């Protein structure tokens, strides 16, 4: 069906939809975004507007309807859900934040803070210099985050210090990261690698690293499928889709090209995750179906990946989506937000 | 569903004596269960002969009441009823005869 | 006594946390030698107790061998997944005998070899789980979540106490259930298989212990 | 440990002052008689009074509200009133034996 843009007047780095109740028949009815390039960033709470009415006097109350703020400290980097009321967010900063929302009041709150989680060093005394965090992971009560600094974290929602730190695993930028296992994550970075470590190893050093061959494609963004622990997806900074099953050798299994440009986030879909969506400094916003799983054939011009752009023109760019049940959103530079209600329509 | 019930009671005898009986009482189910098969057998073959003998009156009463005069003479049209309704009440004057039939025998012999 | 040797052995070499130094190779593990010896006598056991009622009683009467104690006990240890799972083929075909049935349904929800009592301080989830996600989903074969549900497979036609879990938990199956709908079938089609054919070995097995579930169930308005 | 399993716990009781042996197996099979009764089908019940009658209970009248689940827990019940010399190790293992299977201790046994 049609798809409900919203001007926000912020640019939007960042969506996340809020976690549905363990076995609920809900649709998702709220979503939280986050902000980057202005004053003034915030990070907020929305509902989507409900197009099925109209009441006597004849008002449009179909607008993805504001339930609450907070205002942010640097560019929101990353943005997750921790449980059904707190949210986790990186920063430009290097801060990293948990906060509250409180749905007897509609506010939101900080809830715990780390400001100094990622930080670059210099010769001798502790005065350190703002790292941005540019990635961040939930394993509730645990938590992950990545940065400039090349900087490794893991932190918990009981506790205020690190739970361990691990400075320097690369001398580049780390992008993004994700949990294969609960003691066991994934990071990528400026270099074109995929690089894994174990919590349980007593050296700070990767338990194995992954590579493209020899020429470097930065990788922005990583995801690992819903119900294979073993297949990853990346995204380059050329806009080259890469899965692989971290299982077998250094290399990708399939290499699909997605984009014009640097891909900003890859989602296998929660439920459904033999479909898959991307969005990129191209200005375009797609969704994959492929229905060994499909994703995972060398041959991709005889086992079918069949592919939608699901926005009827370029913007400026989409930095961002998230899709939960028939539901669907995206988030941008040109000030504004992207939802359905419905996908499969 | 009345082995389930009657199972269920002899389950729901919770005593030393019904624990000793139960043999019994799984016995004497086995032997109300197989009158309750006879007397469905019963209702089946009582439709079923009274099922057959509707039909039968339904083909003699269109022979009777549809086909023209002219198929049928004035003498052979009555020797074939007058044979019909000897032969339909002597199986209705025997006194092993179902009641369930009765209904309709008595409505072939008003038609005849 | 071969079994309670390994069992007192593997569980204690369990690393205490402060030894933080330079061990060497514990000469510990079963070698293949034993364990396909020890696969070898599992079949031999499962086949005699598939079969014969007295050998089935006889064998978990016995004070001084406990088999259903020994091999649960096994299945928490660090032990392969091959090796598991012809230890739970083991038990599936003890629990062909309710009353060994009624006992195993206990020993198992007491052993959390599935998590069915999940602390909220806890991240790692622990037993088969684990296993199915981060060994058998490295494998692309899947020996021990077929006999996981091989046993309960078993153990639905030897019937399960309706106070299963009680005290530990609300009473009742839906924790087995989540586990063989959300974490097992839901998660058939996702997976990689090595062996064409498993992707189909397991939909099997699975689909079956559900048939079972829906095909001795009656409604009734306690339900409701 | 057979007298135990086919229930005849007072012959194996009387066997055990014969030779000395401990009575430990005799309450551990009692109590696991007790709970294959506590979660027994009807079928585990009929089979109940063919050793409870071996057990020498012909003192108690048939009243019609006699549950054999619950003359196995008076005949354990007895035992554990009878044998008071070492009466720590007899409950010990009753209890020990019921809460490895789950099962809630009755009020008399606490």
């Amino acid at each position: 069906e049609e798809i409900y843009a919203k001007f926000v007047s912020q640019k939007i780095s960042k969506t996340r939809w809020r976690p549905l109740p363990p076995g609920s028949l809900q649709t998702a009815e709220t979503f939280a975004t986050g902000s980057w390039d202005n004053e003034e960033n915030y990070i907020s709470l929305w509902s989507i507007g409900d197009f099925g009415n109209l009441d006597s006097d004849g008002g449009f109350e179909g607008d993805h309807q504001l339930l609450c703020d907070i205002r942010h400290h640097g560019d929101v980097m990353d943005l997750q859900f921790f449980d059904q009321e707190r949210i986790v967010a990186a920063s430009s900063t290097g801060c990293v934040t948990v906060f509250l929302h409180h749905p007897n009041n509609q506010t939101l709150s900080v809830n715990q803070q780390w400001t100094t989680a990622h930080y670059h060093t210099g010769p001798g005394s502790p005065s350190y210099s703002s790292a941005p965090c540019t990635g961040v992971v939930c394993n509730n009560p645990e938590i992950v985050t990545v940065g400039e600094d090349g900087r490794i974290n893991l932190f918990r929602a009981d506790h205020k210090e690190a739970v361990r730190t691990i400075d320097n695993a690369d001398s580049s930028t780390l992008h993004a990261v994700t949990f294969l296992r609960t003691p066991e994550i994934l990071t990528v970075n400026s270099i074109g690698q995929l690089k894994i470590w174990d919590f349980r190893q007593q050296g700070n050093e990767p338990s194995q690293i992954l590579s493209l061959t020899g020429d470097r494609v930065p990788l922005h963004c990583v995801d690992r499928h819903p119900n294979q622990q073993h297949v990853v997806a990346t995204g380059g900074q050329d806009g080259m889709l890469s899965i692989w099953d971290v299982r077998q050798g250094t290399m990708p299994v399939s290499l699909l090209k997605a984009h014009e440009a640097e891909m900003w986030e890859v989602h296998f879909h929660p439920s459904n995750p033999e479909h898959l969506f991307t969005c990129s400094e191209d200005g375009s916003l797609w969704h994959w179906d492929a229905s060994i799983s499909s994703w995972l054939s060398t041959d991709p011009a005889k086992d079918r990946i069949e592919i939608t752009s699901l926005l009827p023109s370029r913007s400026l760019s989409v930095n961002t989506l998230d899709v939960l049940g028939p539901c669907l959103v995206c988030g941008t530079d040109a000030e504004a937000i992207y939802v359905t209600r419905h996908l499969f329509s | 569903l009345l082995h389930r019930v009657l199972v269920a009671e002899v389950n729901a005898l919770q005593g030393m004596a019904a624990i000793g009986q139960r043999p019994l009482l799984m016995e004497e189910i086995s032997t109300v269960l197989q009158y309750v098969v006879g007397r469905n057998k019963l209702l089946q073959c009582l439709h079923a002969k009274r099922h057959a003998l509707e039909s039968w009156r339904q083909l003699v009463e269109i022979i009777l009441t549809a086909c023209p005069q002219d198929l049928i003479q004035a003498e052979d049209r009555q020797l074939i009823i007058r044979d019909i309704l000897q032969d339909v009440h002597d199986k209705i004057l025997d006194d092993e005869a179902a009641q369930e039939l009765m209904p309709v025998v008595a409505g072939a012999v008003f038609t005849l | 006594h071969s079994l309670m040797l390994y069992h007192e052995h593997l569980r204690k070499d369990l690393p205490s946390a402060d030894s933080v130094q330079y061990r060497h190779l514990p000469s510990r593990g079963i070698t293949q030698k034993e364990q396909d010896g020890l696969i070898a006598f599992l079949q031999l056991t499962s086949t005699i107790i598939t079969w014969s009622e007295n050998a089935r009683l006889a064998l978990c009467e016995h004070p001084q061998w406990t088999p259903v104690v020994v091999i649960l006990g096994l299945l928490q240890c660090s032990i392969p997944p091959v090796l598991k799972a012809e230890l739970l083929k083991t038990l599936a075909a003890f629990g062909k005998s309710p009353e060994i049935a009624a006992s195993l349904w206990q020993s198992l929800e007491y052993t959390q070899i599935l998590q069915t009592v999940r602390i909220p301080s806890q991240r790692q989830a622990i037993g088969i789980e684990v296993e199915l996600n981060e060994i058998e989903s490295r494998c692309e074969e899947y020996p021990l979540t077929r006999a996981f549900c091989q046993l309960i497979s078993t153990l639905v036609e030897s019937s399960f106490p309706s106070n299963l879990g009680a005290g530990l938990r609300p009473p009742g199956f839906d924790p087995y259930l989540q586990f063989l709908r959300d974490s097992v079938f839901l998660r058939f089609r996702t997976r990689a298989y090595r062996r064409a054919a498993e992707k189909w070995e397991v939909a099997e097995v699975v689909l079956e212990v559900f048939y079972k579930l829906l095909r001795d169930y009656e409604p009734q308005l306690e339900d409701f | 440990t057979l007298l135990v399993q086919a229930g005849l716990f007072d012959t194996a009781i009387s066997l055990c002052q014969t030779f000395k042996l401990p009575l430990t197996p005799v309450f551990e099979g009692l109590a696991f008689k007790c709970i294959k009764l506590q979660f027994g089908g009807e079928a585990a019940q009929a089979e109940a009074w063919a050793w409870l009658a071996a057990n020498q209970l012909s003192s108690v009248i048939t009243t019609k509200e006699s549950s054999a689940t619950d003359e196995a827990w008076r005949l354990l019940s007895t035992y554990l009133e009878r044998y008071k010399v070492q009466n720590n190790l007899y409950h010990h293992c009753v209890i020990n034996k019921l809460l490895s299977h789950g099962v809630p201790l009755p009020n008399w046994l606490i």
